[PDB]
């Protein structure tokens, strides 16, 4: 989902902006890695030759089996306008963008780069003691404020504003408090890489009039940089952008020189367990985790009763489950969290359970259920309890002079998909408030 | 004598396979043949009686054959205090480790030829019935 999200955002950008975005080799090196392997192979083939190759020649390279992959590769490459298709002499010739070609050539052959990757001050600092602690603390503060646990040093107005203006962290002044949503829980369920990418993408969409190309220059150059080394300070917009990025725990400033941190390298590519937990038939949870973030997120749907240094023990209750559901969290997401943080003991016992099931009846390959089905049934039943009462807003139509007219109006409502209930014997029906105006207009006409 | 006859026939007679016991046989009875247990009426929230009733089928004769799993059914009406009492009477089994599975529907129920109280007419008749539920010589003279 990482590459998919980044590629989708880059695809939505206009071609005019993309052409200027491909000016710096630093951005090109990052964009190149996101494409599918076949697209990367074709791009590498095309970069080093200053000629035009027909699309049929590219098709010849792919075997019959990878013919499907060829379609996805070409579609993705054409969506970003990376390959410009020119038709002449009866042949659909394919060529690479000149700016992208020159940028890749400079990056690979060490040509002129205009210090897009930056310079080195040769004044190194202790990464483990300062960079790691700083970024870990700041990311922990933002995630703590997201999960809602009390915290002294609240995040800055920049990130707070981004959070509110985004779908994440719905807030209301009338209530005077901030609460997590379904997308918030999904964000917390996503990995560190995707967790950073989500916030960065929201910032990219939020920024208005600071150039869009400049923001990507800075982000991709930051991904290019390596942790544990100095980098002298750049664009005028990039100065304030760097100060803002310091608020996300990505780059550390003394108070003239900025230093990338572990998350800066985490942005480019990826890279007993902490968080693994045991769920008992008594609706008890024992998570072998020592982290306030994990404790707070567990508190969303667990009625915590106590804690130890090595683990956290809690009990599942209707109140906690209803709290989590009211926050918009889906039972599927909850079970996904539990399954991906299942203990090795639970996984081994579930593997033995599946082995016993298949040994008893190997004809049917039953699904692997890590946790007892009763908990899943109870959670889904509580969701059904919340969904028991169903209500709609609208108006009721009755007192129809003619059955033909009644049927005409009801059928029109059904056709436009705003009909919720009808009764021919009573010649009555109900329509949604959304379709009320359309039904009234049709009745008048 | 009659209850012993019932038990002996339910045990050794091929014709009979199901019986309807009550609170009398809740505890301290050995039934090596009993395998399936069903509860339609329960004595309120009694957690001890829950376990004692379950104890009857824990000594089934064919309790060691591969793939065997005894069954314990608890019928409860939803949206009633029967659910309150049912959830209160299983807090000891849950503590021991037994987990109850909620069965919303039994597949293939409609294909049975005849079902008791299947007609609304019989439903109305049963409704009314259940509602209506609530001198030695003078010795010859006499
Ligand atoms: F007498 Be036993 F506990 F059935
Ligand atoms: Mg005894």
């Amino acid at each position: 989902s990482l590459k998919h999200s980044v590629t989708q955002y880059l695809e939505e950008i206009p071609q005019q902006v993309q052409n200027r975005l491909y000016t710096s080799p630093a951005t090109c090196l990052a964009i190149y890695r996101i494409l599918p392997p076949l697209a990367k192979f074709f791009i590498m083939a095309m970069v080093f030759n200053e000629n035009e190759v027909p699309l049929l020649d590219l098709d010849k390279w792919v075997n019959s089996n990878g013919k499907l992959q060829f379609q996805n590769a070409i579609k993705s490459m054409k969506s970003l306008h990376l390959l410009i298709p020119n038709k002449s002499s009866g042949t659909l010739m394919i060529n690479l963008n000149p700016t992208f070609k020159i940028s890749l050539r400079n990056a690979l052959t060490g040509g002129e780069v205009q210090n897009s990757f930056g310079v080195v001050v040769e004044e190194n600092v202790v990464s483990l003691d300062l960079l790691d602690e700083y970024s870990a603390n700041k990311w922990e503060t933002i995630l703590h404020f997201m999960v809602g646990t009390p915290l002294a040093k609240i995040p800055s107005e920049k990130v707070l504003n981004l959070l509110k203006h985004s779908k994440l962290m719905e807030e209301v002044n009338s209530t005077g408090e901030f609460k997590i949503t379904n997308e918030g829980f999904q964000f917390l369920l996503q990995e560190i890489n995707s967790q950073l990418w989500t916030l960065l993408l929201q910032y990219l969409k939020m920024i208005e009039t600071m150039d869009l190309v400049d923001v990507l220059h800075f982000i991709f150059m930051l991904g290019a940089l390596e942790v544990g080394k100095a980098y002298k300070i750049l664009s005028e917009t990039q100065r304030i952008m760097l100060q803002d990025m310091r608020d996300y725990g990505l780059v550390f400033q003394k108070h003239s020189i900025f230093y990338p941190t572990k998350l800066a390298l985490m942005l480019t590519s990826d890279t007993i367990p902490d968080g693994s937990l045991i769920v008992e038939t008594n609706f008890k949870i024992y998570s072998y985790s020592n982290s306030p973030l994990q404790i707070a997120v567990l508190s969303l749907f667990v009625h915590l009763k106590a804690r130890f240094v090595n683990m956290v023990l809690g009990q599942i209750t209707r109140e906690s489950i209803r709290r989590a559901l009211t926050n918009g969290i889906t039972a599927d997401q909850i079970i996904a969290y539990l399954e991906t943080h299942a203990h090795p003991q639970m996984r081994r016992l579930a593997e033995e359970k599946l082995e016993k099931k298949l040994e008893l009846d190997p004809n049917c390959k039953e699904p692997l259920q890590v946790l007892p089905p009763t908990v899943v049934d109870q959670i889904r039943l509580w969701q059904l309890e919340l969904d028991r009462v169903i209500t709609y807003e609208g108006s009721l139509y009755s007192d129809f002079e003619t059955s033909q007219e009644y049927n005409l109006l009801s059928k029109y409502a059904q056709d436009i998909g705003v009909l919720l209930w009808k009764d021919d014997k009573k010649k009555k029906f109900f329509i949604s408030k959304e379709g009320n105006s359309q039904v009234l207009d049709f009745a008048k006409r | 004598q009659e209850r012993m006859n019932i038990l002996q026939n339910f045990q050794y007679n091929d014709q009979i396979n199901t019986i309807f016991l009550s609170k009398v046989g809740d505890t301290s009875i050995d039934l090596p043949e009993a395998t399936c247990l069903i509860q339609i009426s329960s004595h309120y929230g009694s957690r001890r009686q829950e376990a004692q009733r379950l104890g009857r089928i824990l000594r089934a004769k064919r309790r060691n054959d591969e793939g065997f799993n005894a069954f314990f059914y608890s019928l409860v009406s939803k949206d009633t205090q029967e659910m309150y009492y049912s959830t209160k009477r299983q807090a000891f089994l849950v503590d021991q480790g037994y987990a109850f599975k909620v069965i919303t529907h039994l597949h293939g129920m409609e294909n049975i030829p005849n079902l008791a109280y299947a007609s609304p007419r019989e439903r109305r008749e049963l409704l009314q019935e259940v509602l209506l539920k609530n001198h030695p010589l003078i010795r010859k003279m006499y």
